[PDB]
């Protein structure tokens, strides 16, 4: 994988149960893996349909 | 003509990879113009992306990262405007589109029509199995300097006819150069190499002929098929008189268009459809038309909403900005309450909001954009803090919605007491398990357009509400109520004293006598003497309409 888990400092970065990840590339790019109920750059928004 | 919003997630995605794919399909299928960003991230090798062939234009940026599929089918994409850029620098970013193991990854880009990138640069790097992309003359596609326009073995050569610049192996894969190949007299793009073949200066992408009606895309505005720099203004200077004259062929600027009329919910300033009046001017209605006119003396208290001016950066109301709303009567923009607003955002050192502080909103009469309630203090059962809110303009929409109340367990009634108008957008009231009065409201009475829908799902069953006695007061009309009591009606069955519906006015008995202004009970002038023995104290307003003087 191109991704690694974030430090404990960056735990609170992703909200609403989002899992933080960094990218190994040479700055380092951060991302959130969201639970199905949430979205946004930091899982800050609720997913919605219909 | 089939527009969509697109995401703002960047590299963030859903943990469920099928849910991530299903979301991509949900957001972008049958969309021609992405009015924002086209983000394609973390998509598996097997996946079908044929639906992306629908995309012709992207307003913001194109992010294609961390995917494993062989080919990118954006075969109809012509323009990336780059109004918003990835990392505030790239209009197109294609990177890490392979699995580190080394099995599969992106091999070919189907961007044979991508001939314009209006603003921003190109970042195509770290794509282990991508071929031909190295041959692309990006300098031709990017319209303006962007000190970042670069592409970073065992790849097939371009076809002979391609002139060493192609997207794939065949003779039908050649890169169409539309700028560098032009006659020295073309200032824009071209469809050939002679002076006959130049595009109009207003064409974006390319053209099929010399006229401003022959463009593939417009550089600025579209005025009835003609690509224009600006719309016909209301005033026109006459050079011989040295005076401005009325232009009767004037049109209004709305988005990227010259329109015969502004939407009803929008304000007219100059010959343009705007969302807000300048701080110096005030909104006024003249024959149903909202306009910006200079302030009498002092301008009304209009406040920046979430994502506007002083609060451009903001995503939600929080403890750091709740105080920027003291004494606001109008909100120029939106009001959004996210989970991280109500319950605090620890990472950015923002404490959870003080529920008492939500009372700042009791002064708010109008919200020009939208109202988005995704979070609310648990001890609070209703939105009575919005007891004075009359209008939601819907001049800005969140996925076509102007009102959102979702996932709120603590709410049992709404209590939007003063609410009378939702000018644009749809309503989305879902998953508020204990909400009870919503099902009685004839939301239709609040709408302006007939295109306005209502999405009410998974709140407390209407049958369950009724059986638990959560019904409207008898003095409410068939239009419904916001919650319990006579003060909470949408309209009265009989009379009304202020905000409360009553059976009759104080005509013959009561501390303060009243006359009936047709269903509205108005108190008699203090100078009118309290007439006893079945006599009326007054027969209208003011001291002139008294029965006897005190
Ligand atoms: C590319 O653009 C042209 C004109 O804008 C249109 O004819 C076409 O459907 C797209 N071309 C291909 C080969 O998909
Ligand atoms: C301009 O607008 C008309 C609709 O008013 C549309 O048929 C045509 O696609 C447009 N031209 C360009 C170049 O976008
Ligand atoms: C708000 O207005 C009230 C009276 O309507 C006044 O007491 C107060 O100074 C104002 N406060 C702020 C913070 O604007
Ligand atoms: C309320 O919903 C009704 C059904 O009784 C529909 O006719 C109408 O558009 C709204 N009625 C009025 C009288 O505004």
């Amino acid at each position: 994988s191109h991704l690694v888990k974030c430090a404990e400092k960056e735990k609170t970065f992703c909200v609403n149960g989002g899992e933080c990840f960094m990218v190994k590339d040479l700055p380092s790019r951060y991302l959130c893996k969201c639970p199905n109920e949430f979205t946004g750059d930091r899982c800050q928004n609720y997913v919605m349909a219909s | 003509q089939s527009v969509c919003a697109g995401t703002e997630n960047k590299l963030s995605s859903l943990s469920d990879l099928e849910q991530q794919y299903r979301a991509l399909r949900k957001y972008y299928e049958n969309c021609e113009v992405v009015m924002g960003n086209l983000e394609i991230t973390s998509i598996e090798h097997n996946r079908d992306l044929s639906f992306l062939r629908s995309v012709r234009e992207v307003t913001g940026y194109v992010l294609v990262a961390l995917n494993q599929f062989r080919y990118l089918p954006l075969e109809n994409l012509r323009i990336i405007r780059g109004t918003k850029l990835y990392e505030d620098r790239y209009a197109l970013a294609i990177f890490l589109n392979y699995r580190k193991d080394g099995n599969f990854g992106l091999q070919e880009l189907g961007l044979k029509n991508l001939t314009e990138i209006l603003n921003g640069g190109v970042y195509v790097d770290q794509n282990k199995f991508l071929c031909y992309a190295d041959t692309i003359h990006w300098q031709d596609i990017v319209r303006n300097p962007s000190n970042l326009t670069l592409v970073s073995s065992g790849c097939g050569r371009c076809h002979k006819s391609c002139t060493g610049r192609c997207w794939g192996p065949t003779e039908n894969h050649c890169q169409t150069l539309t700028r560098t190949v032009c006659a020295e007299q073309c200032d824009g793009r071209c469809y050939g190499p002679y002076v006959s073949d130049c595009c109009h200066r207003e064409c974006a992408g390319g053209c099929s002929g010399p006229k401003d009606t022959d463009c593939f895309a417009c550089m600025n505005f579209n005025d009835s098929g003609a690509c224009v720099t600006q719309c016909p203004q209301t005033f026109v200077y006459n050079p011989t008189t040295f005076q401005l004259e009325h232009n009767f062929n004037a049109k209004y600027t709305y988005g990227a268009f010259c329109v015969k009329k502004c939407p009803h919910n929008f304000v007219v300033d100059s010959s343009s459809c705007v969302r807000a009046c300048p701080s110096s001017k005030m909104e006024v209605e003249e024959n149903g038309i909202k306009m910006c006119k200079p302030c009498t003396d002092i301008c009304p208290k209009a406040c920046d909403g979430i994502g506007t001016g002083s609060l451009m950066s903001a995503q939600t109301v929080d403890s750091s900005n709740i105080d920027k709303f003291i004494n606001c009567t109008k909100i120029n923009g939106n009001l959004i309450f996210l989970v991280t607003g109500i319950h605090g955002d620890p990472y950015n050192a923002i404490e959870a909001i003080d529920p008492e502080k939500l009372n700042v909103f009791r002064t708010v009469r109008e919200i020009t954009g939208f109202l988005n309630i995704q979070s609310w203090p648990p001890n609070m059962t209703d939105f009575s803090v919005f007891s004075n809110l009359v209008t939601i303009g819907g001049r800005v929409l969140y996925s076509g919605l102007s009102l959102l109340i979702l996932k709120q367990q603590g709410i049992t009634s709404l209590q939007f007491q003063s609410l009378k108008e939702i000018s644009a957008g749809n309503i989305y009231i879902t998953d508020n398990s204990n909400l009870c009065y919503y099902h009685t409201i004839n939301w239709t009475t609040l709408f302006s357009t007939i295109n306005q829908r209502i999405v009410i799902r998974d709140n407390r069953k209407a049958e369950n509400c009724t059986a638990e006695g959560m019904v409207c007061n008898h003095l409410c009309s068939s239009d419904g109520c916001w919650g319990p009591g006579p003060d909470q009606c949408l309209s009265c069955r009989r009379f009304s004293r202020g905000r409360i519906c009553i059976e009759s006015c104080n005509l013959y008995d009561g501390e303060f006598r009243e006359f009936e202004n047709d269903s509205i009970c108005v108190e008699c002038d203090p100078q009118c003497e309290k007439m006893e023995d079945g006599l009326l104290t007054c027969h209208g307003p003011g001291p002139d309409n008294c029965t006897k003087c005190s």
